[PDB]
C-alpha cells in the first residue's frame, strides 16, 4: 500500500515517545524517509536563499529505526550557520505555525530542522553540531537535514544529507566509510574538527499514489523543460568560485612539495576532476540540443 | 482564425454565385482571417472557377498560396484591392519569407512587399505582430528582421509530402541522438568496469 | 435612487478633483448596480474607463485596466480601442488620441507646464515602452517619426525613462540610436526550443481531439516497435 | 454548464509543480484521515509581473459549511498571510485551489469570498479522480457578465505552462525516477 505511510496514528507515536528506544542505542536511528513534497519544498526554499544560508523546521514522525519527514516550513531567522540554535529566535513563530497547521489537518509534529549550504556540500559545521546536540538533548527525537542547492543544479543530482550527533564524550565504533565531498578551504578546517561528532543516516524518498499518477501526467509536458535547461549559465558563478578555490588548493599542494595534509595534490585533482566533469556534462546537454534542433535544415 | 471560419462557413453553405463572389471580397477585407483553406475547398467556390467570377477565385488562390509580388505580376487580371487587403497580403508575404529564413534583411522585404521607405515596412511588421500573425523583433542598425514565430498559410495537397520529408529528417535526427547516448553510456560503463578490473589486478600484486 | 444620485455626484466630484483612480473605482461600482438603467450603467462604465485611462501610471491603474478589459460591456464603448491597446502594450497613434481627447471634458484635459498635457506625456512614455518591446534598437529620427514627436524629444524622454529606471536600455548619442534590453544569445535559443516543443504538444493534443481513432491506431505502432 | 465560454483574458499563467504536489498531498492526507475522498481548499501564492502570473507555492485554508454553503475563514487567512510574509516577503496571494470536476455554483460562491480579499484572484482546480490521459489541472479567471438583466460571475479557462526552475526540474525528475557519472 503506497499511501499507508500517510496514515497518522497519534497513540502509536505517544507510545514510541514514552518508550524512548533511542536512549538504549546512539546509533538507533539509521534511516531517513523524506516525502517528495518535503524534498521539493526544502530544495525550493534552499534555492530561494541563493548564496545565503536559510533554514526551516521539518514535520514528521518516527517508525522503528526510521525517521519520517512529511512536510517542512521556512523559519524567518537571521544567523543560520553563525548563531548556535538560531532557530530559537523563531520559537513564537513555530508555535503559531504549528497551531495553524493543526487547524487545517497537519497532525505531524516537529521531527527536525533543515538548512542549506549553498556551494559547500552537505555536512555539519561546529555551529550545526552545537545546535543539533542541543536539539537531541531537549527535543529528542530530532534530525538535522542539510541541502546544497547550488551543487544540486551543477551535478544534476539532489545534494542532501541527514545527520544525527553523538552525545558529549561518546566515541563512534570502528566502521565509517565517509562518502567524499569537495569542501572549500574556508570551511575545511571546521569540517575536519567536527566530522567525527555525528553520523549520516541512510536517506530515501517516497510519494503517494496520486503523486505517482500526477508526476507521470506532468512528465507528458514537463519533458520540454529537460531539453531547454541551460545549466552552464544559470549558476556559472559557482564553477568560477570553485576554480578560485581549486587554485588556492593547488597553491597549498605546491607548498607541500616545496620542502615539506595527507597528499593535498590528489585531493585537488579529485576536486578539479569533479568540477570539470560537471562542466563537460553541461556541454553534453548543450551539444545534444544543437544536434536535435539546429542540425536539421530544409 | 477560428470563430470567423465557422461564421463564414455558415454563410458559405447558404450562398450563390454573386453572393459568394462578394463574400470573397468580404473575407479578404476582414481582420484575423489569414487562412482560407476550408473556404477555397468548398464546392460552392469551385463553381466560380472557370466561370463569370474567375479572377476572384484566382485572387483567393493568391491570398491562400501566392505572395504580393505574384499579385503585382497579375494585377491586370485580378480584381482591385483596398489598402487593408494589400496590407494583409503583404503580411502573408512576410510570413512566406519567415517560413524560408529566420533573419530577413530589409532589402528583401522592401523588394518583395514593394515599399519605398523603412518606416512603412516597420509599421507593417508592427501591424503583423499586433494581429498575432508574426512574432519577433526588429534590428535597425543591421537592417534586419528577427523572426521568432510565423503562422501557417499554404495547405498544399500535392506538396504535403515535403512536410513529412522534413519531419522524417527530424525523426532520423532523433534516432541518431538516441542511439548515440545508448552507445556513449555503454562506453562510460565499458571503461569504468575495465578500470576497476585493472585496479583489482594491481591490488592482487600487493600480496606478492 | 437619491442615494445612487449622491454616489454618482461623489464620483463626479472625485473626477473633478483629478482623483481619477478613486473616481474610476466608484464609477465602476455604479456600473454594476442593476437598479440603475442600462444606458446609465454604461455611462458610468465609460466614465470609469476614461478616468482609468487618465489616471497616473501604476499598479492600481493597471489593475483597473485589467478589470475593465475583462468587462465585455467595454466593447460597446468608443474608447475600447484605446483600453485594449494600452492593456496590451500597443503603440497609440496621434489620430486615435485625437478622437479620445475629443471624448473628454475640459477639466480632464489638464496641462502641467508649457501647454503639454499629462495624457500627452503619458502616451509618449507608454509608446516608448511599447516600442522597446518591438525593437532591439532604433534611431531617434525613426522613433520620433513612429511616436509622432520630434527626434530630440524622443531622445530626451527615452534618456529620462532610462535614468528613472522605468525602461531598460542605453543610448548612443553619436550614432543617434537607443538600444533596448535584447535578452538574446543562448537563453533565447532555449526559449525557442520550448516554443517548438510546446507547438509539438499542442499539435499532438489537437490530433487526438479531432481524430482519436487514428491516434490510438498509430499509438499501438509505437509499442509494436 | 454555467461559465463564461468566450473571449480570453490575461492568458499568462506559469505553474510550479510544487503547487500540484501540495494539493495532491493535501487531498491524500484528508482522504487518509476521513477514509473517503474530501474536497480540499487552499491559497495560491507567487509573483505577478505585468500580465504574467507565476504560481509558486500554496497553503491549506480553513473553511466551514453553513447549511449547504462553504464559508472561508477570513481571520485564518489573514493570520496565515502575516506568517508567510515573514519568509516569502516578495510573494503575494494570487488566488485559490480546490479539488473536483468542472467548476460549479459552490466554486463561484467561494470565488466571490476570495474576491473580497484580492481583486482578480485565479482559481485552480485539480481532479484527483480523473479518467483521462491529460494532466487533470485547470486554471480559471472570473468574468462579471450581464445575462437577462442579472449581473453574474462566470469562470473563463486560461491556458498555463509549467515552471522552468532548474532545481525544481531535478527534484521532480529525481522523484519521478526513484531508483558511472555519464
Ligand atoms: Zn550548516
Amino acid at each position: 500500500s503506497i499511501d499507508e505511510i500517510y496514515k497518522y496514528d497519534k497513540k502509536q507515536q505517544q507510545e514510541i515517545l514514552a518508550a524512548k528506544p533511542w536512549t538504549k542505542d546512539h546509533h538507533y536511528f539509521k534511516y531517513c524517509k523524506i516525502s517528495a513534497l518535503a524534498l521539493l519544498k526544502m530544495v525550493m526554499h534552499a534555492r530561494s536563499g541563493g548564496n545565503l544560508e536559510v533554514m526551516g523546521l521539518m514535520l514528521g514522525k518516527v517508525d522503528g529505526e526510521t525517521m519520517i519527514i512529511m512536510d517542512s516550513f521556512a523559519l524567518p531567522v537571521e544567523g543560520t550557520e553563525t548563531r548556535v540554535n538560531a532557530q530559537a529566535a523563531a520559537y513564537e513563530y513555530m508555535a503559531a505555525y504549528i497551531e495553524n497547521a493543526k487547524q487545517v489537518g497537519r497532525l505531524e509534529n516537529a521531527i527536525g530542522w533543515y538548512h542549506s549550504h549553498p556551494g559547500y556540500g552537505c555536512w555539519l559545521s561546529g555551529i550545526d553540531v552545537s545546535t543539533q546536540m542541543l536539539n537531541q538533548q531537549f527535543q529528542e527525537p530530532f534530525v538535522a537535514v542539510v541541502i546544497d542547492p547550488t551543487r544540486t543544479i551543477s551535478a544534476g543530482k539532489v545534494n542532501l544529507g541527514a545527520f544525527r550527533t553523538y552525545p558529549k564524550g561518546y566515541k563512534p565504533p570502528d566502521e565509517g566509510p565517509s562518502e567524499y565531498q569537495t569542501i572549500p578551504l574556508n570551511k575545511i578546517e571546521d569540517f575536519g574538527v567536527h566530522c567525527k561528532q555525528y553520523y549520516a543516516l541512510e536517506v530515501s524518498y517516497f510519494k503517494s499514489s496520486l503523486d505517482r499518477k500526477l508526476l507521470e501526467l506532468l512528465w507528458n509536458k514537463y519533458w520540454v523543460n529537460t531539453l531547454s535547461s541551460s545549466s552552464l549559465l544559470t549558476n556559472a558563478d559557482y564553477t568560477t568560485g570553485q576554480v578560485f578555490d581549486l587554485s588556492e588548493k593547488l597553491e597549498q599542494s605546491e607548498a607541500q612539495l616545496g620542502r615539506g595534509s595527507e597528499d593535498k595534490l590528489a585531493k585537488a585533482t579529485r576536486d578539479s576532476c569533479k568540477t570539470t566533469i560537471e562542466a563537460i556534462h553541461g556541454l553534453m546537454s548543450q551539444v545534444i540540443k544543437d544536434k536535435l534542433f539546429n542540425q536539421i535544415n530544409i | 482564425t477560428g470563430q470567423n471560419q465557422e461564421q463564414f462557413l455558415l454563410l458559405a453553405k447558404s450562398a450563390k454565385g454573386a453572393a459568394l463572389a462578394t463574400l470573397i471580397h468580404q473575407v479578404l477585407e476582414a481582420p484575423g482571417v489569414y487562412v482560407f483553406g476550408e473556404l477555397l475547398d468548398m464546392p460552392n467556390v469551385r463553381e466560380l472557377a472557370e466561370s463569370d467570377f474567375a479572377s476572384t477565385f484566382r485572387l483567393l488562390t493568391v491570398f491562400a498560396y501566392g505572395t504580393y509580388a505574384d499579385y503585382l505580376a497579375e494585377a491586370r487580371n485580378l480584381p482591385p484591392l483596398t489598402e487593408a487587403q494589400k496590407n494583409k497580403l503583404r503580411h502573408l508575404s512576410v510570413v512566406t519569407l519567415a517560413a524560408k529564413v529566420k533573419c530577413i534583411p530589409y532589402a528583401v522585404l522592401l523588394e518583395a512587399l514593394a515599399l519605398r521607405n523603412v518606416r512603412q515596412l516597420e509599421d507593417l511588421v508592427i501591424e503583423a505582430v499586433y494581429a498575432d500573425v508574426l512574432r519577433g523583433s526588429l534590428d535597425q542598425r543591421n537592417q534586419r528582421l528577427e523572426v521568432d514565430y510565423s503562422i501557417g498559410r499554404d495547405i498544399q495537397r500535392q506538396d504535403l509530402s515535403a512536410i513529412a520529408r522534413t519531419l522524417q529528417e527530424w525523426c532520423v535526427g532523433c534516432e541518431v541522438v538516441l542511439s548515440g547516448i545508448e552507445e556513449q553510456v555503454s562506453r562510460a560503463n565499458q571503461h569504468k568496469e575495465q578500470q576497476l578490473g585493472l585496479k583489482q589486478q594491481i591490488e592482487s600484486e600487493v600480496a606478492n | 435612487q437619491l442615494q445612487i444620485h449622491y454616489k454618482v455626484c461623489y464620483a463626479r466630484v472625485l473626477d473633478y478633483r483629478r482623483k481619477f483612480i478613486e473616481a474610476a473605482q466608484r464609477y465602476n461600482e455604479l456600473s454594476y448596480k442593476t437598479i440603475v438603467h442600462e444606458s446609465e450603467r454604461l455611462e458610468a462604465l465609460k466614465h470609469a474607463l476614461h478616468c482609468t485611462i487618465l489616471a497616473s501610471a501604476g499598479q492600481q491603474r493597471s489593475r483597473m485596466l485589467a478589470t475593465l478589459f475583462k468587462d465585455e460591456r467595454c466593447q460597446q464603448l468608443a474608447a475600447y480601442g484605446i483600453l485594449e491597446k494600452m492593456y496590451l502594450d500597443r503603440i497609440i497613434r496621434g489620430n486615435q488620441l485625437q478622437e479620445f481627447a475629443a471624448m473628454l471634458m475640459p477639466h480632464q484635459k489638464a496641462t502641467t507646464a508649457d501647454g503639454s498635457s499629462i495624457l500627452d506625456r503619458a502616451v509618449i512614455e507608454h509608446n516608448l515602452l511599447s516600442a522597446s518591446k518591438l525593437y532591439n534598437n532604433i534611431t531617434f529620427e525613426e522613433l520620433g517619426a513612429l511616436l509622432e514627436i520630434p527626434a530630440a524629444k524622443a531622445e530626451k524622454i527615452a534618456s529620462q525613462m532610462i535614468t528613472e529606471g522605468r525602461m531598460n536600455g542605453f543610448i548612443d548619442q553619436i550614432d543617434g540610436i537607443v538600444h533596448f534590453e535584447t535578452r538574446e544569445a543562448l537563453p533565447t535559443w532555449d526559449k525557442q526550443i520550448q516554443s517548438l516543443c510546446f507547438q509539438v504538444n499542442n499539435l499532438l493534443e489537437k490530433i487526438s481531439q479531432t481524430a482519436p481513432e487514428w491516434t490510438a491506431q498509430a499509438m499501438e505502432a509505437q509499442m509494436a516497435q | 454548464s454555467v461559465m463564461a465560454c468566450g473571449v480570453t483574458g490575461s492568458v499568462s499563467v506559469a505553474l510550479h509543480p510544487l503547487v500540484i504536489l501540495n494539493i495532491s498531498d493535501h487531498w491524500i492526507r484528508m482522504r487518509s484521515q476521513e477514509g473517503r475522498p474530501v474536497q480540499v481548499i487552499g491559497a495560491l501564492i507567487g509573483k505577478q509581473e505585468g500580465r504574467n502570473i507565476e504560481v509558486m507555492n500554496s497553503f491549506e485554508l480553513l473553511s466551514h459549511t453553513v447549511e449547504e454553503k462553504i464559508i472561508i475563514d477570513k481571520e485564518y487567512y489573514y493570520t496565515k498571510e502575516e506568517q508567510f510574509k515573514q519568509v516569502f516577503k516578495e510573494l503575494e496571494f494570487l488566488g485559490w485551489y480546490t479539488t473536483g470536476g468542472p467548476p460549479d455554483p459552490s466554486d463561484i460562491h467561494v470565488h466571490k469570498q476570495v474576491c473580497e480579499i484580492i481583486e482578480s484572484p485565479l482559481f485552480l482546480k485539480l481532479n484527483p479522480m480523473t479518467k483521462h490521459t491529460d494532466l487533470p489541472v485547470s486554471v480559471f479567471e472570473s468574468v462579471i457578465d450581464i445575462i437577462n438583466g442579472e449581473a453574474t460571475m462566470l469562470f473563463a479557462e486560461l491556458t498555463y505552462t509549467l515552471a522552468t526552475e532548474e532545481a525544481e526540474r531535478i527534484g521532480v525528475d529525481h522523484v519521478a525516477r526513484m531508483t558511472s557519472t555519464v
